[PDB]
């Protein structure tokens, strides 16, 4: 029941598609970050606490 | 050898020419006594062979291949009784042809004395797995998967249908018998190092090779129960028979050439054994496993010495045995929660406890605990290797290690812990399954009483 | 195990026996139903001393979230019925 | 563990669970219970003296050199109760736990034993599935608008209704299931 | 003054030692907030999903 | 601090539930249908299928099935010792050289 | 016809019929744990008749009954070896399990799946007997990884418990890192002596080279739980008592001694591994003994002392005195699975509570438990004339009479000391002072069951040592003649380790209190062992295996080159292929362009 919008998807660089990619995460946009964007295909992935 | 193979082309008309609701009762059936007559060529010689005729002759590394092959059938047919209920009688019909025509081409392919038939008929097993992937897989990937699943496979086997057609130029013949027996050495030069290549990369893809494994992940996760267990028990073995085969043209050669690929494997195994260790996916962990074991079996005909070879028969048995349980018991959760997603369903055990002690068995055997066959093909393989070099030990022992970390992190990730709350449609096992699991695991078992049917030629 | 099947007459007088082993609350005045703030004047350091008492003696842990809002003897017994999982 | 949590802690609360934990830790590392008693009154006056200040940042200051001085001293190996997460055995009895939903997939053999409890359990259902229509109304109507703040539940109002979302906290399999 | 704990990658600063819970503002406290709303209301659409007698299936989770 | 009267309601309501259920997890005096169908003695008995028997399967494959081949079952070829003699010669092994004993 | 064979044979053969009913009308009964306990007891009592024969001549045997696999020159058969080493430890070992079955009956009544659980009891036990009298190496590899399947089963024994599986996994991975020298040795043997049976092993290796014997030793030092590899043991306490008696107490964890002790020919011929052998041994007997008189956890406590004592069992393989380590081993067995007796007894009088400072005073109220736990602890430290002193006072006066390390003598005798500190903090904390559990009590010795399954090793504890001494025949030259102060040094250091630990413990009842030392935390936290080496490596490891492996090669690279890097090159050349407008203009300056080329190049 998953549409394509709700998909990870490539580095944010706008704070527009920074916001959206926030709001598909379910959290906060101030809260919201991405990985760094390097060679690594972490794309649109929130770098949650490395907390266990 | 036509008395198994004549059978084999008969189950298509009885399968065309039955009742709507008769299909699998029939096709089983038929299977199983097939199997049952297949069972005698187990009887083989000290000296040469079972030369039946020109065309079809039997070995003792021939003999277990075929003995498993007629066995996958049944079983293939009773994993797939389920998940094709809700289509047509002609659509059933079409799969269990499907299926038919890949056991008559293995059948034909194990025993083919021709090197040049046997590269027909394992081209020809490609159209069969290659048609069951693409029609009754159902994730949108299962064609990307099919595409892989074909080039490679033709990119390797292109070339060496070049290569045999020139021997045969040179030799006059490219039967096995006059090619064992008139056998000369190959000369270090770069048209035969070009030759030996040519011989031996169609087979090293299919393996797979450690680089050359992309294929496999997605052709067994996309694949229908009955296309995955095809292909990780039977599939996988005609790298291994037909380097087996073609190995006797290739000396002193091989010394030379077999440096890059033992590196690759002794490399590859350490890599894909932790690859397991990080896998959402039940069905990419028991393939990158499938990968593992295959490269340990690539080490041993590489190093092609009498341990060696019995070894990777012996493992190539357990293996295909125990992977196909694997994605079987795979697949009877999967039916259940329609997701392949390890961590999703949880603490199974509690819920279904015969079901889990098959999960216990088949990662026993995974994990090549003694006195299983497994363990018997990893051991040969093991002590050939340290013979051949004392510091292939560390490789081997690390993989060893990781082999039962991850076999046992995939029983207690999804076997152990808590139930998940909100999955309330986790229904008893079915007949069908049980049966299906000791119908796999009891053949393992059983043959640990009598080694010497599966260790090959050289025992 | 051997432990017998502890009841809710159990819970409440051994809930209200260590409450008068308690020399800051007079045991006559004590009652279920006695506030700990307001009908007996203690301060919250004395309730959570009152918790691990009650822990201490019953022999496991309340979290601290559901120990800070237990006010009264009866709702501290319900609340020992109910982690117990106590019929009668 | 019932009660749910809030956006944040107050001071006061913060102040009276380290109060709980330097308890429990000093009652770890003094193992007879009148030394115990002893230093634990004198623990409950080294919090008293303090009791009355009123300077906010006098008390922020305060509770963090307390609690820098509660993880110096902390007896990395404290007391824990046999059933609490830390304990010897906390989750020992989570594999005898089956759901209630289970029961559904029972053979008619089965259930011939035992009908009394069925019988029940289909009065329990019933109950149920009328229960839910009435639920799910009362929420709609009882949420805020834009969603929930706190997960927090409201009680039953009306005679016949049932406290919304009851089911999975009624028909919890026991504490001790086997 | 006691000695100084000094946090690791596979040791890390506790709860009670970070700084910045004792630095509070009316932003951190709406933040706070703010989480607790989102918490709460993935928490309630799981459990009406959850508690529903009709459902007889897997509840799909978008995160996983 | 405390309890709101919200909660107390509820977790009044939900005790109330809770305990009616577990009230119902009881069983009658007939709960367990059982459906029936069929179609030193204890210790001797014991010691018969559980002790002679297989000592009886064991002794007679290892006496006239393993003992058949050569080298199945080998000893220890048992010590000998002065002033012995021997079932099969009877020779006597002669004594050792007198050492002097004092103390 | 001799019955030597028949009944050493008998013995395993019966151990297995339970095995055999598990899928009978008994298994699904109430009466399935006291079938299998009886079956055990019957076990032992006809074991006890290939004793009395060896112990009154000396029979040894050889049985090669059944032949498996032959491998061209190399024949793998079924062979059992049933010399002094065999013949002692079986009824030892099976009058352990007798007791551990007898306790678990009260232990683990109220657990829906006991009958499941003495089904698995039985099962390790035939796995240890088919490694305690193996000929070959694959029987006794068997063997080997039988028994840790059965300690990996056992020890997650409660499933819906992460650490319970936690613990069993890291169970799983140590052994493994000792099965690589376990695979290792076998490996070199085969390619070397061109067999794996013990006879032609010995026949063959006059003087045995360093990879065999290092490789024995590694396997060795994983089972039984050596400094490098020491961890799982006390992480195995998750499971029940009954199983940390019975396993990880007195007969599994012995099993790498055991190796090590059937591969004694070879070592004797070895120098350098006698040392590493003689210098593992020490620190894990020191550190052990060291992590020990500091724990809460009284089975934490009991299992540091097992651990202490497999270290003195390998100082005395290193010292080249094999015998002595396997009569340790047969004493061990019965004083340490008594003190386990004790303890679990402790643990359910007090409602599943397992720190001594919630245990007060018990030498009045359950006095059984104390009569046997300080006899278990007097045989334990090493009382004279009692079940451990005649191994370990044989153990203290062979290692000060060698030619050794310094450094592992001093370690040795800090050990023995610090066992006796450990026994008295055991006592002292849970026996000695007032109450300190929760008021209900619910203290209860009265059930025939445990008493007479205690007090079956309580009996053993006191006399088994004298018996077996007085019954073996001798097998090394003893040391006669001692310096007076030299002979007198284990009574010496032990009632040393008493006196300052005593003394210590009474400082607890002071009015006074202060913060730890740097000492004290290293000892508690297992010298910081358990905590960076469970965090550094896995971590480490499981990263790489995602983000190197995983992604950066599988996922990307490789997929760049050989797939991607086609596909783009062909959907390129499509394009420019592809890719004229239709103009026939271009089309045929191409052609005059092709046909002109084409007759100047060829000629
Ligand atoms: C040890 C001697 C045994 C003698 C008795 C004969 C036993 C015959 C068994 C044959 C194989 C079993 C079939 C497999 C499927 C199981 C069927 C089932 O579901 O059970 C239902 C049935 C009813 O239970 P339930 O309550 O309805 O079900 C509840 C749940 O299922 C919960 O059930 P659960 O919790 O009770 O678990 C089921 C049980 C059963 O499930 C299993 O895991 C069994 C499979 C384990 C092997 C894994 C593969 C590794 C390779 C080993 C290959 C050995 C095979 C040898 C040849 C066999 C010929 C076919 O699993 C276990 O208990 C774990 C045991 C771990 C054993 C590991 C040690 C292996 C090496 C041992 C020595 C072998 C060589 C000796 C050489 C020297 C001596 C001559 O339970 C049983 O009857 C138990 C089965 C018997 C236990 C097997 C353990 C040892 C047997 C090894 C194989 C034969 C040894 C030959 C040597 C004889 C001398
Ligand atoms: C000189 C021989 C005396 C050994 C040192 C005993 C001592 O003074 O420790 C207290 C003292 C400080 O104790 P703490 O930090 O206040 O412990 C807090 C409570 O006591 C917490 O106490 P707890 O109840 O939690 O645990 C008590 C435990 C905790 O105490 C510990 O931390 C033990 C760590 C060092 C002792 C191990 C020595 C090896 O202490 C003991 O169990 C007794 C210590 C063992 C003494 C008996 C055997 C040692 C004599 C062996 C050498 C001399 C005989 C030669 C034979 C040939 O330890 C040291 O100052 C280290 C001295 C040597 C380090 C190098
Ligand atoms: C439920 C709890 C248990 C209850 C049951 C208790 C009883 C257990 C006893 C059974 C297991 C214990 C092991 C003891 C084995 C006894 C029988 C064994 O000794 O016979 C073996 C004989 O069995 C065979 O060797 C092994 C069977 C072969 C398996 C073929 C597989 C069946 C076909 C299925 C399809 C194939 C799928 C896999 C493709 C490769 C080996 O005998 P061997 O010394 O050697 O020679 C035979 C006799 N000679 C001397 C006259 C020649
Ligand atoms: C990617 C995933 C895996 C896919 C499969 C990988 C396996 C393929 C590896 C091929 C095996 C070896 C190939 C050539 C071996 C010859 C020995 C050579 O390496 O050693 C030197 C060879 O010298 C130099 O190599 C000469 C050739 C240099 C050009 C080669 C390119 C180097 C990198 C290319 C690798 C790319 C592989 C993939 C291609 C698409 C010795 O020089 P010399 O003793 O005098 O001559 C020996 C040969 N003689 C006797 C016949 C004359
Ligand atoms: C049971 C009740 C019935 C009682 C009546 C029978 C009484 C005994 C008479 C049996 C007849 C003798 C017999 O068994 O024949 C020998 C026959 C062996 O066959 P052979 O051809 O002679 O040699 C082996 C290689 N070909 O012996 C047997 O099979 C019976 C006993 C076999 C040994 C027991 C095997 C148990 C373990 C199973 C195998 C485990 C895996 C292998 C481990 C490898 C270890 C290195
Ligand atoms: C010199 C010529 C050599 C010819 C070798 C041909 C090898 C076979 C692969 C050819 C691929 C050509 C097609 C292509 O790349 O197009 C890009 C195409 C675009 O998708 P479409 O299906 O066209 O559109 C669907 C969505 N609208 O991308 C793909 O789909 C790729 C999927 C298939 C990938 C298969 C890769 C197999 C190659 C493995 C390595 C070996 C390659 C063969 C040569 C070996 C080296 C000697
Ligand atoms: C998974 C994708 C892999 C793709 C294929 C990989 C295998 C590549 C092997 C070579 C392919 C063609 C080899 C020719 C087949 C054998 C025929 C032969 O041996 O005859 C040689 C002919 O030798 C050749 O012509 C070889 C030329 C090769 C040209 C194509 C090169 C392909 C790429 C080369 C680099 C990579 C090589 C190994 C790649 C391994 C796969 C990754 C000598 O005969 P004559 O010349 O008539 O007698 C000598 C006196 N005149
Ligand atoms: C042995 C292990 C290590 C131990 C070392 C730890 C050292 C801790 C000692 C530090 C001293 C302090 O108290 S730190 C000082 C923290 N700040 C304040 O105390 C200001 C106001 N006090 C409160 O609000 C309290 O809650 C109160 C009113 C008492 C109750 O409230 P109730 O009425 O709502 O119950």
């Amino acid at each position: 029941h998953v549409t394509k919008d709700m998909f990870p998807g490539p580095y944010p660089k706008t704070p527009e598609e920074r916001a959206a990619a926030a709001k598909k995460y379910n959290m906060r946009v101030e809260d919201y970050e991405p990985y760094p964007d390097d060679g690594m295909g972490y794309g649109d992935y929130p770098k949650l606490p490395d907390r266990s | 050898m036509l008395k198994i193979i004549i059978p084999t082309t008969m189950l298509l008309p009885m399968t065309w020419m039955s009742k709507h609701n008769m299909i699998w009762i029939n096709a089983t059936v038929h299977s199983l006594l097939i199997s049952l007559i297949s069972l005698s060529l187990l009887n083989q010689l000290g000296e040469n062979s079972l030369n039946f005729s020109l065309t079809f002759f039997s070995d003792s590394l021939s003999a277990p291949l075929l003995v498993l092959t007629t066995w996958l059938l049944p079983l293939m047919l009773m994993a797939s009784q389920s998940h094709l209920s809700k289509e047509t009688t002609t659509r059933k019909k079409l799969y269990i042809t499907m299926l038919i025509l890949l056991q008559l081409f293995l059948i034909m392919t194990f025993t083919a004395t021709e090197l040049i038939l046997f590269y027909i008929l394992f081209e020809a097993t490609l159209v069969p797995t290659l048609i069951i992937i693409t029609r009754w897989g159902n994730q949108t990937e299962r064609l990307n998967a099919g595409l892989y699943f074909l080039f490679y496979t033709l990119a390797g086997s292109l070339p060496l249908l070049v290569a045999l057609v020139y021997i045969q130029n040179t030799t006059g013949s490219l039967n096995f018998l006059i090619i064992h027996y008139w056998s000369h050495p190959l000369s270090n030069s770069w048209s035969n190092i070009f030759m030996w290549l040519a011989c031996i990369m169609a087979f090293m893809v299919k393996m797979p090779l450690y680089g050359l494994h992309l294929w496999l992940p997605k052709a067994h996760v996309e694949a229908p129960i009955a296309g995955s267990m095809v292909l990780a028990a039977v599939l996988l073995k005609l790298g291994g028979y037909g380097m087996m085969r073609i190995t006797t043209i290739l000396n002193p050669l091989t010394n030379y050439m077999a440096y890059p690929f033992l590196m690759l494997s002794m490399w590859g195994m350490i890599m894909t054994s932790s690859i397991c260790l990080r896998q959402t996916d039940l069905k990419s962990l028991i393939a990158y496993s499938s990968v593992s074991h295959m490269a340990l079996v690539i080490v041993a005909i590489m190093i092609q010495t009498p341990w060696s070879f019995m070894g990777a028969t012996a493992l190539m048995i357990a293996h295909g045995l125990t992977s196909s349980m694997l994605f079987c018991l795979a697949n009877t959760n999967y039916e259940r929660v329609h997701s392949r997603t390890m961590i999703l369903a949880r603490g199974l055990q509690t819920l279904l406890p015969l079901m889990a002690t098959w999960w216990l068995v088949a990662s026993l055997t995974n994990l090549a605990l003694p006195p299983s066959i497994n363990l018997i093909g990893e051991l040969f393989i093991i002590t050939a290797s340290f013979s051949w070099s004392n510091i292939t030990i560390i490789l081997m022992g690390m993989n060893m290690m990781i082999t039962a970390l991850y076999s046992l992190y995939m029983l207690i990730t999804t076997q152990r812990g808590k139930y998940t709350h909100h999955i309330n449609n986790i229904k008893p096992s079915f007949t069908r399954e049980n049966a299906l699991m000791a119908l796999h695991i009891l053949p393992l078992l059983l043959l640990t009483l009598n080694p010497k049917m599966i260790l090959g030629p050289l025992y | 195990s051997d432990a017998p099947p502890l009841t809710l007459e159990a819970i409440k007088d051994r809930v209200l026996y260590v409450l008068k082993l308690y020399d800051k609350i007079d045991p006559e005045k004590l009652s279920v139903n006695s506030h700990f703030m307001k009908d007996l004047g203690l301060d919250s350091l004395d309730q959570v001393e009152i918790i691990m008492a009650m822990e201490d003696e019953f022999g496991f842990e309340i979290p601290d979230i559901d120990a800070e809002k237990l006010m009264c003897p009866q709702e501290i017994v319900d609340y020992i019925a109910d982690k117990k999982d106590v019929y009668e | 563990a019932f009660s749910a949590p809030a956006a944040y802690l107050t001071h006061q609360q913060k102040v009276l669970r380290l109060y709980k934990r330097a308890l429990r830790h000093l009652e770890s590392w003094c193992v007879h219970r009148d030394k115990y008693r002893y230093f634990a009154c004198l623990m409950r006056a080294r919090f008293d003296e303090h009791k009355n200040e009123k300077d906010m940042v006098k008390a922020t200051q305060l509770l963090r050199q307390a609690e820098e001085e509660f993880w110096y001293g902390q007896h990395p190996q404290p007391y824990i109760f046999p059933e609490s997460p830390g304990g010897t055995s906390y989750e020992r009895y989570e594999c005898y736990k089956v759901p209630e939903w289970c029961l559904d997939d029972w053979h008619p053999s089965e259930k011939a034993m035992y009908p009394d409890y069925f019988a029940k359990r289909e009065q329990w259902k019933r109950l149920r599935r009328e229960s839910w229509e009435r639920e799910v109304k009362q929420l709609q109507e009882e949420t805020p608008p834009g969603g929930p703040r706190t997960e927090a539940l409201p009680p039953a109002r009306k005679e016949g209704d049932l406290p919304p979302l009851w089911w999975h906290i009624v028909t919890r399999p026991r504490e001790r299931p086997m | 003054s006691f000695p100084k704990y000094k946090p690791s990658r596979l040791a890390t600063l506790p709860a009670t030692l970070d700084p910045a819970e004792y630095d509070i503002s009316p932003e951190t406290r709406k933040a706070q907030a703010e989480r607790l709303a989102i918490r709460s209301r993935l928490k309630r659409e799981y459990l009406l999903q959850y508690n529903d007698p009709n459902r007889l299936g897997v509840i799909e989770d978008p995160a996983l | 601090s405390g309890y709101t009267p919200d909660e107390k309601l509820r977790l009044q309501q939900l005790r109330e539930l809770r305990r009616r259920w577990l009230k119902d997890q009881e069983l009658s005096p007939r709960e367990p249908v059982l459906p029936p169908r069929r179609v030193t003695y204890r210790h001797s008995i014991f010691a018969v299928t559980h002790v002679l028997i297989p000592v009886w399967i064991i002794h007679y494959y290892l006496k006239y099935h393993v003992t058949a081949k050569p080298y199945t079952v080998v000893e220890r070829k048992p010590r000998i010792f002065p002033g012995d003699t021997i079932l099969e010669t009877g020779e006597v092994i002669p004594l050792m050289k007198e050492f002097p004993d004092q103390h | 016809m001799n019955p030597f064979a028949s009944l050493t044979l008998t013995t395993l053969t019966i151990l297995t019929i339970p095995i055999m009913m598990s899928n009978s009308n008994i298994y699904k009964t109430n009466l399935y744990p006291n079938y299998v306990k009886t079956t055990v007891s019957y076990a032992f009592t006809l074991s006890l008749v290939p004793l009395l024969m060896f112990m009154h001549t000396g029979q040894e045997m050889i049985i090669s009954n059944w032949h498996w696999m032959t491998l061209q020159t190399v024949e793998l058969s079924l062979s059992f070896k049933m010399d002094y080493f065999s013949v002692m430890f079986i009824p030892v070992a099976l009058f352990v399990t007798w007791s551990i079955m007898e306790f678990s009956m009260w232990y683990m009544h109220s657990d829906p799946f006991i009958n499941r659980f003495f089904k698995y009891l039985l099962l390790f036990l035939i796995t240890m007997m088919i490694l305690v009298t193996a000929n070959n190496l694959f029987q006794l590899f068997i063997g080997w990884e039988g028994v840790g399947i059965m300690s990996f089963l056992l020890i997650g024994w409660w499933h819906g418990r992460t650490d319970a599986n936690t613990a069993a996994l890291q169970a799983i991975l140590y052994n493994r890192i000792g099965d690589i020298g376990f695979v290792l040795s076998m490996a070199w043997f085969l390619t070397h002596s061109n067999a794996w049976d013990l006879q032609q092993i010995f026949m063959l290796n006059n003087e045995c080279p360093n990879m065999p014997l290092i490789g024995l030793l590694l396997a060795a030092a994983g089972k039984s739980a050596q400094f490098g590899l020491h961890p799982w043991l006390p992480s195995a306490m998750e499971g029940p008592t009954p199983v940390s008696a019975l396993l990880h107490s007195s007969t599994m964890v012995v099993a790498g001694v055991f190796l090590l002790i059937r591969f004694y020919p070879l070592m004797e011929t070895n120098k350098l591994v006698q040392t590493m052998t003689l210098c593992l041994g020490a620190i894990t007997t020191l550190f052990t003994a060291l992590c020990a008189i500091t724990q809460n956890d009284i089975k934490k406590i009991v299992a540091f002392s097992t651990s202490s004592q497999l270290g003195l069992m390998m100082v005395t393989i290193g010292i080249n005195q094999p015998h002595l380590a396997f009569l340790h081993i047969c004493m061990h067995a019965f004083f340490k699975a008594m003190l386990f007796m004790c303890s679990g007894s402790i643990i359910h009088s007090l409602n599943d509570e397992q720190d001594i400072r919630k245990m007060g005073g018990l030498y009045k109220a359950m006095p059984f438990t104390t009569t046997a736990l300080i006899i278990g602890s007097l045989a334990l430290t090493g009382m004279p004339y009692l079940t451990g002193f005649y191994s370990k006072d044989l153990i203290i006066e062979a290692v000060n009479m060698s030619y050794t390390n310094a450094w592992a003598l001093l370690m040795t005798l800090i050990a023995t000391s610090l066992t006796a500190a450990y026994s008295t903090r055991i006592i002292f904390f849970a026996f000695l002072g007032k109450p300190r559990f929760p008021p209900l009590v619910l203290i209860n010795e009265n059930n025939p069951l445990l008493i007479n399954s205690i007090k079956r090793l309580l009996i053993g504890s006191i006399f088994a040592g004298f018996i077996i001494s007085n019954n073996i025949p001798p097998m090394t030259v003893p040391n006669t003649t001692m310096p007076l102060y030299m002979k007198m040094t284990a009574l010496i250091v032990t009632i040393m380790g008493f006196m300052l630990a005593l003394e210590l413990n009474n400082t607890t009842y002071y009015l006074k209190f202060k913060y730890p030392s740097q000492t004290y935390k290293f000892s508690n936290m297992l010298g910081y062992y358990p905590s960076i080496m469970h965090r550094l490596p896995t971590y480490h490891n499981l990263s790489m295996s995602q983000k190197s492996a995983s992604s950066l090669l599988d996922l990307i690279w490789l997929e760049t080159i050989l797939p991607k890097t086609t596909s783009f090159i062909q959907m390129k050349m499509s394009i420019m292929v592809s890719n004229q407008k239709g103009l026939i203009k271009l089309y045929f300056l191409s052609f005059l362009i092709t046909i002109m080329i084409s007759m100047t190049l060829f000629n």
